[PDB]
This record gives C-alpha cells, structure tokens and sequence, in this order.
C-alpha cells in the first residue's frame, strides 16, 4: 500500500496531473495520443460479481457499515482499518508509455491495452462514469497481471528471472583424447574471435599502435581468416592469468536437473582450424551431464571479473564427485568410458605369467 | 564393374511403378488428353460444377472453362485497387483459368481463378518455398472408427451418433428437409458407394444404414488395419477450400431463395463467391499434406515422392501390425510422426486406374500364410 | 531352423533392400539407417558400393534432372548473359532457356526447358549438374528430340546404372582413445575425397535509403560486387552498405572512404571467404525521376541489367510473334507463362500506364535489387557426422595425418578408427559382414595382382595389362580361382556367371580397380557363419589376419599385440554440420537485448544465449550464494554495467583477470529495467513489495 | 598403454559361435517360454559366465568385465523370444534364429520390426510434465536450508520400524542403542528386521537456526554434501532423476502419486510425522532408490507451526507436525517466492498478506527487488 497523494506532490518531472480533466479531443488525438500515451478497491473487493453487484451504492460512501456477508475471509475488517486510507485521494496514476508498445502496412496493437478508454473520458450521470472508468482501471489491471505477469511467457518467469545474457556462447562439442586437466576447454577460432573482441582491441591498442577502428578491423576481418598475430594475441591473453590455468567461464545444459548440468571450466586453448566449430570438453566430464555428440548445442558463458570467478567454485567438475544418496560412497559419474576401461581389461587380464606353482618350481 | 555383371542384375531384378516413382501426383493432375487440351484439374472442376445443376435456377447454365493467356494473367495480377499495381516478384508455379457462366444467353463476366501447377516428382514452388504435396490414403466407401460411422459427402462432415447438421421453429425444419432430399444426391458420391451400399436416394441410405450397416456399430467386418482397397485421392483434399466455396455458392440458389433473378445480382453474387485466390489462401498453412522440401540429395524416391499420410493427418487403438503393411507401404521404415510404419509409399505395389489399390498375387501365399500367424491368441 | 532358406523379395521391403544382411542388425538400427538416407549431401569422390544388391539399379533411374517430357523439335534457343569478347565478355553462363514444340498431337503445344548450372533444393547443400556431351552438341534451332532423353545429368549417376552414396574407406576396428561416445578418428587423405557443395545466395537493396561501397578494386574503378566466375575476398564481406547522407560528404564521400569498410554503422553481408559466384540475378526499378545513386557507380549494375532487359525482350517478343501468328489456337503448358507473366514483370510499363509497386513477400524494393549466388566446398575437420549404412553412426573427433595412420603387414592404410565394443550392444551386426567378406575380398585381389607381375595399390597400365593377358593358362586359373571364390560367397552370383563369355574381360576388369564387385540379393541361401567357418578353415581366400602398426598421441611408432582385421565399409556424410555456432561479447538492444531478423551482417551470429533461465537460475541461487548470481543477471538488464564491464575490459593493463568491474559505490543495486518496470506497474496499482521486521 | 587395445573382427565372432555348448542350445529347443528364457538360455548363461572357457576372447572378457550385457548377447548368439506390439500383447509363435544368423522370414522380421516401434513414443507431454513436476517439487522444498556441522544435543528422540525393504533408506543414520550413546548403520545388518529402532531425525531437535538443522540430525549423508550448497533443493533432485530414469510401470502414474501425496491433500493429516516418514518410506523405496534423509526433508517441508492463528512458518521442534495443502503454503508464505509459481495474482489481492507477519525466506527474494541488501 503505497500513499497515492505523497508520489504526486514529489513528482518534480512535468506535473502534468490532468490528463482527462483538461483534454477533450477536440482537434487533440493527433498530438494527446501519439505524444503521451501510445488504490483500486475493485480488486479485493470483488466477490459480489455472480449475477448482481453489491456495488450499486455509487457515490458517498462514507465506509463505516461493517455488512460483511463472506465467508472467505475474517481478517478483511482488519485489514481495512489497519490503514482506512484506500483510493480516498484524486491523484490517481497514469501508465507509462513504456508498458504500451504501437510501423508497417497495418497498426498492430495487443488485446490486453483497454485502458485508453479512460484517456477518452448532471452530477448523476458523470460520478456514474467516474466509477466505470475505476472498474475499466480494475478490469485493465486484473487482465494485464493475469496475461502479462502470470503466463509462463511474461515479465516474471521470463524477464524478471534473467535471460539472453552477454559474452555468451553456443555451440557443440567435441572430446578430448589427449593427456590433459579434468579442467579444460578449446574454444575455436570463430567463436574465440568474437567472444573476446575487447580484449584484442585492448591489445592491439597496447602493443600496436593502432587505433580503435582499425582495431576493430582488425579483429571482424580475421574472423574466418587465420593469421599469426590474432593467434599470438590470444596466447598472450591465456598467459595473462596467474594464478589460473586461463579464463574462467562456466558451461550449461538445456536440461538441468542435477548438480553436473552447470560446470566451470577454464579457457586453455584457442584451435588453429577454421573449419572445426566445436568446443572440446574433457572426457571425465561427459558423465555428469547427460551431453552425447549427437548434434546438440551447448551453452557458455564467460566470468570476467576474479571475484566472479572465485564466487564460481561452488560449481566446479570436483563437487560432484561424491553421491547425494549414499553416505559414503563415490558417484558413478567417476566411472571411465568403454575404450578406456577396454585397454586396461586387455593388458591387465591378460595370460601374461605362468601360475603360482609353475613359478616357484 | 564388369558390365555383363551390371546386365545379369538388370535382367533379374522387379522393375517399380513408373506411376508411383514419377509421382502420382503426376498422374492425377495436369494429364491431358490426347482428344483436347485439359488438364485434370479442369476436368475435376467440370465434374464438380455439374453436380450443382439441379440447385441453379431456370436459364443458369455453367459453361465450360478456358485457358488464360499471360497478356490477361498480368494485368489480372497486377491489378490498380488504390492507385498501387502491388506486384508479387516471387517464383510460384500458378496458372489463371475462368468460369464463363451464363443466364438465358448473354454470358456474364469471367472469374479467373490460379491453379497451383504441380511439376515432376511432387515438386512446387510456392511464394519462393518449395513444397511437396503427397497424396491421403482413402478408404472407398465409408469409416468406422472406434465409436460410429463416418460418409464423406460434399458439403456435410456428419457422424452417425443421433446428430445431424443445422412458433416461427416451423420453417427451420422445413428448409432443411428441402436441402435435405434433392441436394445429397450427388453422381460421384453415387459411384463412391461401389461397395455393395446401392442406394438412389438418402431416404434409402437412411433405410439401409438401419437394416445391413446397423452391424457396424459393435460387430463390424472392417479390420481397421488393412490397406487394401483405397481410392489415394491426392485432388480432393488439394481443391478443398474451392468445393467450400462451390457448395457456399449453390447455397444461395436453393437455401435462401427460389425468386426471379437478375444480372445486376448474378454478377455481384459470381464476384462475392468466386474471387481470385479460393483455392490458393489456405494452402501453405492448413493443407496437412503439403511439406517443406528439406533434401539435401538427388534422389526424389527417398523423400520426394515416399510419403504418405492417413485420414487424421490431413486435420491440421488403429496402431495393430498389418499384414497389409509390407505389400503397399514400407515396413521396417519408422519416422518420428508415424512410428508403425504406415505413412510410406512402396514402389513395388500395382495400383490401377483413378489410385484404386488392388492386390498382388506373388506374394499373396506369404502374406495369406503370415496373417492367420498373427490374429490367433 | 533352415538358416539357408528364405522368401523375402525385394519387392516387400521398400527401402531396407539397398543393403544386404538386413536380418543381422536391429530393428532400431534399420530404421535409423533409413532415417539417415535423406540427410546426406553429395560429396565429390562418389564411387559404387562393393557388396552391390539388386535395388540401387532402379534408384537410380529416379532422380532430378532436366528431360524432355514428350517428344518435341525445338524452334528457340536463348541464353543469359551472351558470352564474346569485349568488355562485356562475362564468362561461365549459368542458365540456357530452351523452346519446343510438341510434336506428335493434334494441338501443338509450346513448351519451354531450363537447363542450369546446378540444383539444390536444402538451404546450404547441393549438387552440380554435369551435361551429356552427346545431347548438348545436337543443341539446335532445327532438331526434333524424342522422350525422356536426359540433359544435365548429377553427378551420382554413373555410366552404367549404378548409384553413388558414399565412399570406400578402410575401417579398422580398434579400442581407441579418441573413440569415446561414438567417436571417430578419421584420416585426412579421406577427408579430402569426402567434400560437399554449398551453394548460397545472397540478396541486397540500394536506393533512396542506402548506396553501395566500392570493394573489389583500385581506386580508377568501381564494383559493388565481383563478377560471375570471380573469387571473394579473403573476407566474406560481399557488397558492403552504407548509408545516405548529404552533410558527410568531404568526410564518407571519398575514394579513400570509399575502399575501406567500417564494422559499425554500416550494414555489410557476409558469406564464405573461399568461393566461386555463379549467378547473379539484378532487378531495377527505372521510372523515377530523380536517381538516387550518385553518378560513378551503376556501371558493373547496367552491365547485367542491360543483358537481362534484352533477354527478357527477346523472350517476349517470341511470344508476341507466336500469338501474331497463331491467333486463337495458341496452347502452352504451364511453366511457359509464368515465365512470360515474369517477363511482363520484368520490363518497365509504358507511360500511359502506371508503375508497378514490386514486392518480395511484404518486403519493396528500392531501385536496385542484387542477388548473387556463390558455390563452395567444405572440407570437414571437427563434428561432422558419418555413418557407415547401418545404425552406427559417429562423429569425427580427430584428425590424423596419412603417415600416423593403422597400417597392417600388407601396406593397407586406413581412413577411420571405429570402436568395435558398441556393435554387441547396439546389436547392429550387418557391419561384421560387410568389414569381413570384403577383407576376404580385396586380399584376393591383391593376391592374384601380386600372382604375376604387377605391383598393389596402384593403378596398371594398359601396357601391363594387355601384356598379362598373354598367358590363357594364368588367367584361366585366376577365373577358377574367382569362381571358386564366389561359391564360397553368392551362390547365384556363381550361377550367373558360370555361363561367362569371354572370361578373361572379368579378369581385366577385376585386376584393373583391385577389387572383385559381389552381387549379393536379399534373397540368398547362404548360411552366413558356415561362409565364415569356410573363409577361415582354408588356405586360399583367407584375409591376412595380422599386426598392426600406428603412431599413438605421443610421439612414437607403436605395433599393437593382438592380431587386428582392416576392412572395407561404405561411409556417407550426414546433415547438421557445425555452422551454426554463436558469439557475442556485446548485443544490441531493444528500446531487453533480444533481436531477430535478417542477422547475416557478421561473421557468425551475434545474438545473446538465453543460457539463464528459470532453472538454470534456481540452481544458480541454491548453489552459487543468492549474492553473487544477481550480479550476473545485474551486468546484463542494467545496461549501465555492460558499458561498466567493457569500459573495465578496455581500461585495465590486463585484459583478463580484472578484479572489479561494476563497484557498487557508484552504480548500486536496484536498477534493473523489468524490475523497475514491475515495481512500476504494481505502483499504480496502488500497492508495493516491501518487508519490515 | 597403447600396444595393448581391444579389437573385433569375423574372427572373434567365430571363435565364440563355434563352442558346442552354444551350438546345442540353439537345436532341439521347443518354441515356450520356459523352453527359451530357462532351458536355452540357462545352457548358454552357464558357459558365460565359465572363466576357463574364453581365454583371449574381447567380447566374453568385456562381458565379464562389466562393459558388454548379457542381455544383449542372449538375442544374438541364442533364440530371440517374443517381441511384442506397440501394446503390451505378446505373440503365439517366436521368432526361431537370433541375430548373428540372422531373421529372413517375413512374419518373424514383422514382428521383430515391432521391438523397436516402442522407442519412438517421445511426445513432449512427458518432458513438459516431468519439468513441471521439477518446479512444483524444488520450489516448495528449497526453504529448508543452510545445514551446520556439529550436534545440537536433544533428547527427543524419534522412534521408527525398520524393514527389509527399506534397509538401504536407513544406511546413513544416528540411532540409540542400549548402553551406548550413539551409532550409524551402514547397511550391514540382518538384525533390526522386525522390531522399532528409535532414530534421531530433523523431527524435533533445537538448533538456534530458524531453517536449518545439524549434521547428527541429518545422517552420515551430510558430509558428502558441500558446505556452500542448499540442502533443500537436493532432496527433490535426489527423486526427480530416479524419477526421470525410471520414465526415461507407469512411471507416470508413480509421478502424479509422489504429486498427490507431497504437494497435495491426499494423506491423511495425521497428530505427529513420526508416523508419516514410514508410510512415504515404504512407498517410495519399493520402487525409487532413494534415502531417508532426503524423504525426511521432503515431509518437514510442509511442516507449519500454529495453524489456528496463521503463522506460516517452519517450526523448529517437529512435534507438532501440522500439515496442510500446497498452494496455501506457496501463497501464504514468502511472496517472493510467490511470485515465481503459477497464479501470480491470487496473493497480489489477499488481505493477509498485507500485514507484517514473522515468517520466512526464499532465496528468490533478491531476484525479486531486484538485488537490494535491504
Ligand atoms: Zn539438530
């Protein structure tokens, strides 16, 4: 419950309060409309709306008769005498221009605005109008909390809890067969190129002398292009952090459920191929995500702060090792490949020395 | 190779359907006779214009159609509505007809109409996208589904369960008896019911759903799950949105009024019913059987001209393994939409004349042998 | 049990008969194998498959290709862009338009036939179209052609009726490191002959808004984009736009400004740096009064405008001549005119008449509308997919040299490294026949090259050949040897050629590739694994079951213990190459940093990953502290922080490993715009969020 | 390690396919059930399962290995038996040959082709409805929090009976035993089948946090949870990939019972949830492998204290036990974690909600105001 009254004497914008009480679209829809626009007891006060409304009594109220027929709720009293100052000032808010969005061949507009019947407007006749235009502010605000805000696309569920977020990337991955860390990642040159944009023009500005556009031209052009110095720039850049093995990134999954879905790696090596646009991840790795190379892409996002990249480590490939069901026991996340397992069966379990009495006789 | 190796596997090897591989699509579309030039699309719009005759007034009389030049075609296309000739540069496969009707003599205005023209290995481009339009397995004769019976007529798509379509309630009753009689009595309909149902009116189809299909409800012969004997109509389900507009013009003949026409009405009644695009607005958003060309090869018998969809699937349990299934579709061939197998085409089944499917006699001792194997418990 | 007999015909299975042992694999793995023809582009080095059954002779029959439909003469014979010499000499003419009448009817129809320089009907992927050199001499204004006689066949079909699908490779079955999770490790030589086509158009407009840039040239010459037949850039920015301005004239109006292009505000189109344009297809609109384009720069866009409006006009002055001729009799088919309605299109309305308004799908164009089209090959390096026509299928995960590859005691090099350990749990056992047989095979044909004087893995000559077929005895015994060698393998291939005329063409033929081709049907009484226990239990046809040497990650020459078959396999390539890739470090926004439209200004995409959503930020506030996950979502709805962190990136002396990059001293926390827009929209409801102890 | 690697040729195949053992269980076997899964492959699954048979042999040494299936390997080398429709009906006649020699008859290739219609049923109902059931589990159990190590000392000791079936529920847990003070099972005893163990559950025990408890009270399954990690949110993980797993009998039917029975009215309200954790232990564990520590968090989760005065909070000492539905514990409760479930405008217009009431914290509650301290 916001006081109505105090956000319109500290305003200190334009205070233009008269919106309706001074227009009256004579000549105006051109120059009202496309320049401007292009505490509601109706919401709780709602459950007398079956076939007959029990808000028949217009104007004057004076709320003081306690006629509470419902059976919902009791502590609604309380709640109005809790704090009695609800839709008593004259100052009543309008929208922003930013919730209404307007081109092309024909104007499209959205179902949910019916508000712009308030913008276009005997004592009897005009307090009757003054509360069908609060029940066209209610009917409004209930639809645009009900299709905007509550909908699985909508402000909450989409906006509100984070999405498309910069310096990021997406691509499918490859393995690594190699002798390496559990902890490394080969970002290609295409997608190396791009996702690191101002830290070669922050090299290029260091250690050339050139200046940001030929920087920038620099770096657009040599994209699907190899060259030796783009490429000694970016092993510079993985030297550069000392206490790392390169730069901190943290890696997704499309389905995530569990604890392996979302990792963090570290940048370790930027391929000299154009043609190979693939991430390579390592093999110990592949187990705690269901991640296959079946054609799949996957998502990355770059940490570029130390802090970021320390606050990071509470999901690292070394938190899932133990299991969350048995108390002590090793996950099978641990467990190696097929080809990798198979080599040790046949060299391991082999027919390699004659047996113990054979031995020692 | 050795060539005569080649020769030995071409001497001893089943050749395919030249009907089916080419598309028959193909064949069921634009195939001209060698008496006149018409295609068969025109064919199937003189063989439905016809069947509405009896519901046009005295003096009415549709009047063959007529191939458009390409002078008319751009100034038809092109066409000044608010100062603004609107040309469409995009490469789709259309050409333009007209209707020619005619009231006592003196034949009115032309409505040109666009036709989708199909090419080779169902291929056509549409408003720069290519598409594929596959034919739909049709049943001849009638439907039985799980709880009651479907017909297919022109202008009604009613089930049989106690339902048909829809002081002063004495006239509502009246003038749907009067459509009721004389305007389900159409000729293709009446070959369509080759089945044994030999009926001449609806009254005796009401008569003889009563005393022989009345066994259909709970203990029918149908097997739900045989292929054999279907009609693989490819043009009924491609002019379906102008047989709505037919059947919305014969409407206005016979249901609202029997009076004294005039030109002045005739002609604002041809221009409100038949406009320039009936048949081409809804076919790239409705139609179940056109399919985005996605092949990325040369060969037009693996994804070209190989599909097939159902009944259900041109709306946009029955899964029990067939015997039928390997001699007209494709067997061991699971898509993601059609997991048992059934949407495929085979090139190495004999299909007659108008897509009729008939039976082989090869290999009917195997699957004779394979299908009694299945149905015992 | 009667493991020899069996009825199924080719006729019952659609499209499970293009490989033998279709019994031996699963269910599952038959129908991905099904489900993986349709997906495969066609590479350069296309060859016929070794085990060839009875169903690839009539695929092939099939195909897209440009044929005449009925038999026909033709009377015209037109041509894009005419090529001569001069300075309008532009080569390589992609398309001919053909004219014929239809012969043998009683309404003599008018046709028309394009015959171009490639077909594809993917978005990336296609095929070029190599002519028949016998029909396209006997081009003609005079010549009557019967039916179905074919024109600018693909480059599958052979000379004979056989199918190209994919390519031999030597498969040796190992338990590799790289072959983790379907991977393989193929080699490069193999690479190189797996290559397939992308052919790619790209579409632009300049007018009243826009004008072109000068690329591709010094400064005494202007070319907005290269001619047909020329090399892009090293570069892939193709016909580069910027905008209209008239006070930046002595600044953006230069010949210096002219050849330099800017990233920022300007709108370029990227493509593929190496590649080859083919077509280039211009439209105009040439009725307004005042030019839009400054004067030195449509020369190279009249160059090709002129050529099409006379093509064009010359196309419909031939239907003009035909309907002054043949006045209402006139029949055409319906490919005709639509071409003769887009040549109406085409050329410019008179004065009496009013212009046309042109659209390309609720999109006009302003004066100038280029189009061209560009052919590439792309060589495979990493996540490509491969599939061996069985369910196995893989993806490539490194990349050998030819010296670092599993070669046997025998000199056999081999092209891919596959696990053998998935086939027992996939149940896909028509890969064991296929590696097996063939390794019984091609070591018979390197027996009897290495029988006489000849020397393996290498192509005779015909002075070698026609000097070996000298001794009728040892090819006599080489016949026997192969007749002996199919009984052991295809009963009715034996049976068809036991009555051979002329037997020692069959030895020629088989000694010329180094590989005996096995026609195997589905229909064969063969008992598989007693062909097995008879190739293994005898002296003659057994496959050198030997060692292997290879090069392993590290560098030295490792010969392997137990004894390893190499053998042939059919691969193909598959689609969803890795190309669709992203990266951003900064995106536009919106005036909340979504975008979607026609995003090909940039190497690669530039739009954000939605890699937070809800879950992805419900495990990030129980894992990571509800503290530091709402900065990661605060550097991007704030875009006070995402200038924040690039002004940190571009003012620190190290790039990487910044400490702080948004203080929250002087941009603090609550300035997130969907937050302050709800905050907004629950205000003037008349209540707030808030909480108080 | 790179001279010694695996391989498989026509060889390997035929060094197995030739063992008389394997060869007289494929001929003279009678098409039955019992005549295949016991007879047929019982000859076959004794000389696999024979160390000094194949010796060298890859395919036999990855199957003892624990790499290959035997599973597989009975429908190649043996009689494949009974595939069945996309229905779950079998047929009369099996398929007689395997996979190795393999099936050309019609009938039996047509109803081997059935096998593999089964895995194709993807409709995306299901992963919509298991994610949904993801966030209606996560999003009620991630209150609970914060777990501290040490022992908060009570003696308020709860009393459960342990079975057979659900004696790997119990492998990580703190009972009372006679003459002693305090021991952890571990999965070991045959003992303790039948009678009524008193445990030390989260049940009833005073910590001075307001949402978190101990790692006595919790188990011995604490340790191998991070410090840094919510305890709340792994409970429903911990069920929810068994859960996919096993969706990946009616699984479905399992999933919307667990929804039924959790986050909905369908038990009984009982006076005390010692007699609670039993029941959901024995109808979870009989079919989802799943611990009793997480069980134990999944019931707390819905523990308020005070239901006659409305004071939606999670009590410390569990004796009380006052259950009650879950939308009015997602509505009346932490409207910042209201705000991320369905129906966001049901506690926008509720009079209870706009009066200062102690009550708890959701960890959505800074993504709500944006970032705020304070
Ligand atoms: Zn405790």
């Amino acid at each position: 419950v916001v006081d109505h009254n105090e956000v319109h004497d500290q305003f200190t914008g334009k205070r233009i309060y008269a919106n309706d009480y001074n227009t009256s679209n004579s000549d105006e829809k051109e120059e009202f409309d496309r320049h401007f626009y292009s505490r509601l007891l109706h919401r709780g006060f709602e459950r007398g709306l079956n076939h007959f409304i029990d808000n028949f009594n217009e104007i004057f109220q004076f709320l003081l008769d306690a006629n509470i027929i419902s059976n919902n709720k009791s502590e609604f009293a309380q709640f109005v005498a809790q704090n009695k100052d609800k839709l008593f000032p004259k100052y009543l808010p309008v929208p922003s221009k930013l919730c209404f969005v307007a081109t092309t061949s024909g104007t499209y507009l959205d179902k949910p605005i019916e508000a712009a019947i308030d913008a276009t407007l005997s004592p009897i006749k005009a307090q009757n109008r003054t509360m069908r235009g609060l029940r066209l502010y209610g009917q409004f605000y209930e639809i645009y909390a009900k299709s905007r805000i509550a909908q699985k696309p909508g402000l909450a569920r989409r906006h509100m809890f984070g999405a498309r977020l910069n310096a990021t990337a997406r691509a499918v991955i490859t393995s690594i067969s190699d002798p390496h860390d559990y902890d490394e990642l080969h970002i290609p040159w295409g997608v190396g190129c791009q996702l690191l944009k101002y830290h070669l023009t922050n090299k290029l500005k260091a250690k050339f002398n050139m200046t940001t556009r030929e920087a920038f031209s620099f770096v657009y052009e040599n994209v699907l292009q190899y060259n030796q110095i783009i490429a000694d720039l970016f092993k510079e850049l993985i030297a550069e952090a000392a206490p790392y093995k390169g730069m901190g990134c943290t890696f997704h999954r499309n389905p995530t459920l569990q604890r392996g879905s979302t990792q963090q790696f570290f940048i370790t090596k930027v391929k000299d191929d154009i043609n190979d646009n693939s991430i390579s991840m390592s093999v110990l790795c592949l187990k705690a995500p269901n991640a296959d190379f079946d054609g799949d892409q996957l998502n990355l996002t770059l940490m570029p702060d130390v802090y970021l990249t320390k606050a990071t480590e509470r999901i690292a490939p070394h938190t899932w090792v133990l299991s969350i069901d048995e108390p002590h026991e090793i996950s099978g996340n641990l467990e190696l490949q097929g080809p990798v397992v198979e080599t040790i069966i046949n060299w391991a379990h082999e027919k390699y020395l004659p047996p113990l009495e054979e031995w020692l006789k | 190779p050795d060539p005569f190796l080649i020769e030995k596997i071409r001497e001893n090897t089943p050749c395919m359907n030249p009907t089916l591989a080419n598309g028959i699509t193909v064949e069921h579309t634009m195939t001209r006779d060698p008496n006149t030039g018409v295609n068969m699309t025109r064919r199937y719009i003189d063989s439905l214009f016809d069947i509405s005759s009896v519901l046009f007034p005295d003096g009415f009389k549709y009047e063959g159609n007529r191939a458009c030049t390409p002078l008319k075609h751009f100034e038809e296309i092109t066409r000044e509505y608010n100062a603004k000739r609107i040309a469409n540069i995009a490469p789709t496969d259309m050409y333009m007809i007209d209707l020619m009707f005619s009231y006592k003599g003196e034949m009115l205005y032309p409505r040109p109409m666009l036709l989708p023209a199909f090419k080779r290995g169902n291929m056509v481009t549409i408003n720069g996208a290519k598409y594929i339009g596959s034919p739909v397995l049709t049943d001849v004769g009638f439907s039985v589904l799980n709880d009651s019976i479907f017909i297919p007529f022109r202008r009604t798509k009613l089930t049989f369960k106690q339902t048909d379509h829809h002081g002063k309630v004495e006239e509502n009753i009246d003038s749907h008896l009067h459509s009721f009689c004389n305007s389900l009595d159409e000729m293709t309909i009446e070959e369509l019911k080759t089945v044994g149902v030999n009926v001449s009116t609806i009254w005796e189809l009401l008569y003889e759903i009563m005393t022989s299909l009345a066994h259909h409800l709970y203990a029918t012969d149908i097997d739900e799950t045989s292929m054999y004997g279907k009609r693989l109509t490819v043009l009924h389900y491609l002019m379906s949105e102008f047989n709505y507009a037919v059947s919305m013009f014969g409407y206005m003949f016979q249901s609202r009024r029997d009076r004294e026409w005039t030109v002045q009405e005739l002609n604002e009644g041809l221009k409100r019913s038949f406009k320039l695009q009936t048949a081409i607005k809804r076919l790239t958003v409705d139609h179940g059987e056109l399919d985005t060309m996605s092949n990325p090869n040369s060969s037009m018998l693996i994804k070209g001209t190989s599909i097939l969809v159902t009944q259900d699937r041109a709306k946009t349990s029955s899964r029990i393994i067939h015997a039928s299934i390997a001699e007209v579709g494709q067997y061991k061939n699971q898509p993601k939409n059609n997991p048992d197998g059934r949407g495929r085409l085979n090139m190495y089944t004999k299909v007659g004349p108008t897509g009729l499917v008939e039976r082989r006699e090869e290999v009917r001792e195997i699957i004779d042998n394979a299908q009694l194997m299945f149905r015992a418990k | 049990s009667q493991l020899g007999r069996r009825e199924i015909d080719l006729t019952l299975l659609g499209h499970t008969g293009l490989d033998p042992w279709y019994g031996t694999t699963s269910s599952a793995r038959g129908a991905m194998f099904v489900t993986h023809i349709g997906q495969a582009p066609e590479v350069n080095g296309n060859e016929s498959r070794y085990f060839l059954t009875g169903a690839e002779l009539e695929y092939a029959k099939y195909t897209h290709d440009v044929r005449f439909p009925e038999d026909c003469r033709v009377l015209h014979v037109l041509r894009k862009y005419p090529t001569g010499i001069g300075k309008d000499s532009i080569r390589s003419n992609p398309v001919t338009t053909i004219i014929y009448e239809n012969y043998f009817d009683k309404y003599k129809t008018i046709g028309v036939l394009h015959v171009p320089e490639y077909m594809s009907h993917h978005q990336d992927f296609g095929y070029e179209l190599v002519k028949n050199r016998e029909v396209w001499e006997t081009i003609a204004p005079n010549e009557m052609f019967s039916k179905d006689t074919v024109i600018a066949q693909s480059g599958a079909v052979k000379k004979d009726g056989t199918l190209g699908m994919g390519v031999n490779a030597n498969v040796v079955f190992l338990s590799a490191a790289g072959t983790i999770e379907d991977g393989f490790v193929a080699n490069k030589n193999f690479l190189k002959r797996m290559m397939p086509t992308s052919y790619s158009t790209a579409v632009a407009n300049a007018g009243r808004k826009a004008f072109f840039l000068n690329m591709y040239g010094d400064d005494k010459i202007y070319k907005p984009f290269p001619d047909i037949g020329d090399v892009i850039r090293p570069d892939g920015v193709i016909f580069a736009i910027r905008d209209h301005d008239d006070d930046l004239a002595p600044a953006e109006m230069t010949p210096r400004a002219l050849r330099t292009l800017d990233r920022t505000f300007d709108r370029a189109v990227i493509g593929t740096p190496g590649a080859k344009v083919i077509d280039i297809d211009i439209w105009r609109d040439e009725r307004v009064n005042p030019s839009p384009t400054p004067t030195g720069m449509d020369a190279q866009l009249v160059k090709y405008h002129t050529h099409l409006s006379s093509y064009y006009r010359e196309l419909l002055k031939i239907y003009r001549g035909l309907l002054a001729r043949r006045k209402d009799d006139l029949h055409i088919t319906e490919e005709f005119e639509r071409l003769i309605v887009t040549a109406q299109m085409f050329l410019p309305q008179p004065d009496n008449v009013r212009k046309l308004s042109r659209f390309y799908r609720l999109d006009p164009l302003d004066e100038w509308r280029v189009e061209v089209t560009y052919k590439a090959q792309k060589m495979p390096a990493g996540a490509f997919k491969m599939t061996d026509f069985h369910g196995g299928k893989g993806v490539i995960c490194k990349v050998m040299e030819d010296e670092d590859m599993p070669i046997d005691e025998n000199g056999n090099r081999a092209d891919l490294i596959i696990f053998g350990g998935s086939t027992m749990r996939r149940s896909n056992y028509g890969r064991i026949y296929e590696h097996g047989f063939g390794a019984a095979a091609r070591d018979l044909a390197q027996r009897l090259r290495v029988e006489a004087g000849l020397d393996r893995h290498a192509k005779p000559t015909q002075q070698q050949l026609n000097s070996v077929m000298g001794n009728t005895q040892w090819v006599d015994y080489a016949f026997k040897e192969l007749l002996g060698f199919y009984e052991i393998i295809a009963p009715t291939m034996h049976s068809k050629m036991m009555e051979h005329p002329n037997p020692a063409e069959h030895v020629k033929t088989v000694l010329m590739d180094g590989f005996p081709y096995i026609y195997a049907p589905v229909d064969d009484p063969v008992d598989l694994m007693a062909a097995v226990n008879k190739l293994i239990n005898s002296d003659k046809y057994r496959p050198h079951y030997g060692k292997v040497s290879y090069r392993d990650q590290a560098g030295k020459w490792v010969t392997t213990k137990d004894n390893v078959l190499m053998g042939p396999l059919y691969m193909m390539l598959l689609e969803k190459i890795g190309e669709d890739w992203s990266a951003a470090a900064s995106v536009k926004t919106q005036p909340s940093k979504l975008n979607n439209a026609d995003r090909a200004s940039t190497p690669g995409r530039e739009t954000a990953i939605r890699s937070f959503g809800e879950s992805e930020t419900r495990s990030y506030n129980c894992t990571v502290g509800p503290g530091p996950t709402a900065e990661i979502l605060d550097q991007t709805n704030n875009p006070l922080a995402h200038a924040a962190v690039i002004e940190s990136w571009l003012t620190a002396e190290k790039p990487s490993s910044v400490p702080v990059a948004v203080d929250r001293e002087k941009i603090p926390f609550g300035g997130s715009r969907p937050v302050a827009m709800f905050d907004h929209l629950l205000e003037c409801s008349g209540i707030a969020l808030e909480y108080a102890p | 390690l790179s001279e010694y690697l695996a391989t498989l040729s026509m060889f390997d195949i035929a060094e197995v396919y030739n063992h008389p053992k394997v060869r007289e269980a494929n001929h003279n076997i009678e098409p039955t059930t019992y005549g295949i899964e016991k007879i047929s492959y019982g000859k076959v699954k004794e000389v696999f399962n024979d160390p000094t048979q194949f010796i060298g042999n890859s395919i036999i040494e990855g199957l003892r290995s624990g790499t290959q299936k035997t599973e597989q390997l009975l429908q190649a080398f043996a009689w494949r038996g009974f595939p069945t429709d996309i229905n779950s009906d079998i047929f009369k006649y099996p398929v007689t040959t395997g996979y190795i020699d393999g099936i050309w008859n019609l009938y039996e290739n047509m109803i081997e082709s059935r096998s593999g219609t089964k895995a194709l049923l993807y409709n995306k109902e299901l992963l919509r409805v298991t994610e949904y059931f993801n966030r209606k589990s996560q999003l009620i159990a991630q209150y609970v929090q914060r777990l501290h190590p040490g022992d908060c000392k009570t003696t308020i000791l709860a009393e459960y009976p342990v079975t057979k079936l659900t004696l790997k529920a119990f492998k990580g847990k703190y009972y009372q035993k006679e003459d002693g003070k305090l021991d952890w099972i571990r999965g070991n005893e045959t003992h303790l089948i039948g009678t009524k163990q008193k445990f030390r559950s989260v049940f009833g025990c005073n910590h001075p946090d307001s949402q978190g408890i101990c790692m006595t009270c919790y188990g011995r399954l604490g340790i191998n949870i991070p410090k840094g990690t919510n305890i709340g949110q792994v409970a429903a993980v911990s069920m929810g990939d068994k859960i996919t797993s096993a969706v990946l009998a009616e699984a479905g039917k399992l999933s919307t019972e667990k929804v039924g029975y959790t986050s909905k009215t369908y038990l009984k309200n009982y006076k005390s949830p010692i007699e609670a954790l039993p029941v959901f232990a024995t109808m979870a564990n009989e079919k989802i492998s799943l611990n009793i520590s997480h069980c134990e968090i999944l019931i707390y989760a819905m523990m308020i204290r005070s239901a006659q005065y409305r004071d939606y909070r999670l009590p410390k000492p569990g004796i009380n036990g006052q259950f009650e539905k879950y939308n009015r514990l997602m509505q009346c409760r932490s409207l910042g974690g209201a705000m991320a479930f369905e129906k966001q405008h049901e506690p926008l217009n509720n009079p209870g909600s706009f009066l200062n009431k102690m009550r708890n914290d959701h960890p959505y509650d800074l993504l709500v105001k944006g970032g705020k301290l304070r």
